């Protein structure tokens, strides 16, 4: 199916306590593969998936060089943004940046993105055409004017359409057993009495990959969206994901209820019933 | 500034079976800013060997982290996750329930 | 692979 590569960067200032903390992480789809943490001992980009450990020293040296340069640009940025917004030197602030690319089923370029936030709010974001920027205020319009200039525009375009796509495909190939897999959810249902007149039915999806899934309850074929407790999809920690959906059912009505599961690993969506 | 409260889930990696080794997870998500304290507890006491994932964030910029540790559930041992964040007036404790 | 050519805000 479709795939993406994304890098996520977080920089947090801590005034009086020296240098801003900087964290970088890289994902292919829902699988983390690299990290850097400025507070760690190594000062290196480090592998976080077995399939990227195969990359040689030139890869690790070059990624380490670049991620430290990223780190430095963010350190500068925190100061610039404090200047832009007339903020005091004493408060802690956060910048976040995400960039990357999507490919479709044919592994051809679909979309490129580059987005930036200050203190949890949209600051500037690259539009889908890859030339124009959405600036969220006046300060961001100042940045927009810097990032709009001829040479800088082409360079980001050459990364997002070219390099990001090439490297995504290389990773997909090199990490095939992990990245090109589809793990169908293992599903079951539990029933617990909450009183003598009501019970909870909970529909479980476990051990699935990728994270995208739909779990829904119906009563007599009617969606119970407003009465379903649906938890956020959550990592099991072994590279797979979990989700559940629960309904409270009056006693005797269990057979009216159906749980419906859609996932790319399932050739047909599943319908499950307590019976 | 923006402050969003952590959502908290406590759960095991595998269906809990008494006497079988497993991992206990506390997944914290949807929070901002990123400073957070998260502890796993066994019968009220802080588990010393806890690891966590590398800080990442969602499309809306809000952060998420997975905290985890090896455990072997039994019938009587109680597990919980204890989270503190700027949006919380005191540490929030969520007990581990094996069917959640 | 990271992008190698970042610009300041």
């Amino acid at each position: 199916g479709s795939h993406s590569m994304r890098y996520f960067f977080t920089s947090v200032s801590r005034p009086g306590r020296g240098e801003p903390r900087f964290i970088a992480v890289g994902y292919v789809d829902d699988t983390q593969f690299v990290r850097f943490d400025s507070d760690a001992a190594s000062q290196r980009m480090e592998p976080r998936a077995p399939w990227i450990e195969q990359e040689g020293p030139e890869y690790w040296d070059g990624e380490t060089r670049k991620v430290k340069a990223h780190s430095q640009t963010h350190r500068v940025d925190l100061g610039t943004l404090r200047g832009y917004y007339n903020q005091s030197e004493a408060g802690s602030h956060t910048v976040q940046r995400m960039y990357g690319c999507d490919v479709g089923s044919d592994w051809r370029f679909l979309r490129g993105y580059h987005q930036y936030a200050y203190d949890g709010k949209d600051y500037i974001a690259l539009k889908e055409d890859l030339r124009s920027w959405t600036a969220a205020d006046m300060a961001a319009q100042t940045t927009k004017h810097k990032w709009e200039a001829p040479h800088v525009a082409e360079q980001l375009r050459a990364y997002l359409e070219g390099t990001c796509v090439e490297w995504l495909r290389r990773y997909l190939e090199n990490g095939k057993e992990t990245l090109q897999r589809t793990d169908a959810p293992k599903t079951h249902m539990t029933h617990h009495a909450v009183s003598d007149h009501e019970a909870t039915l909970r529909c479980w999806a476990l051990s699935f990959y990728p994270a995208e899934i739909t779990l829904t309850w119906q009563r007599d074929g009617e969606d119970q969206t407003q009465d379903t407790e649906l938890v956020e999809t959550r990592p099991a920690g072994d590279g797979t994901f979990q989700k559940w959906a629960a309904v409270v059912v009056p006693s005797g009505q269990e057979q009216r209820y159906t749980c419906h599961v859609q996932h790319e690993g399932l050739p047909k969506p599943l319908t499950l019933r307590w019976e | 500034m923006i402050q969003r409260t952590p959502k908290i889930q406590v759960y095991s990696r595998h269906p809990a079976e008494n006497g079988k080794s497993n991992f206990l997870n506390c997944y914290v998500s949807g929070f901002h800013p990123s400073d957070i304290e998260v502890d796993l507890l066994k019968n009220g006491e802080r588990i010393e060997k806890v690891e966590h994932s590398d800080l990442s964030f969602s499309k809306d910029w809000s952060f998420y982290l997975l905290y985890y540790t090896e455990f072997t559930p039994t019938e009587k041992d109680e597990y919980a996750c204890r989270v503190n964040h700027v949006t919380l007036s005191q540490p929030k404790i969520v007990k581990w329930d094996r069917d959640m | 692979m990271l992008w190698g050519y970042l610009q300041y805000v």
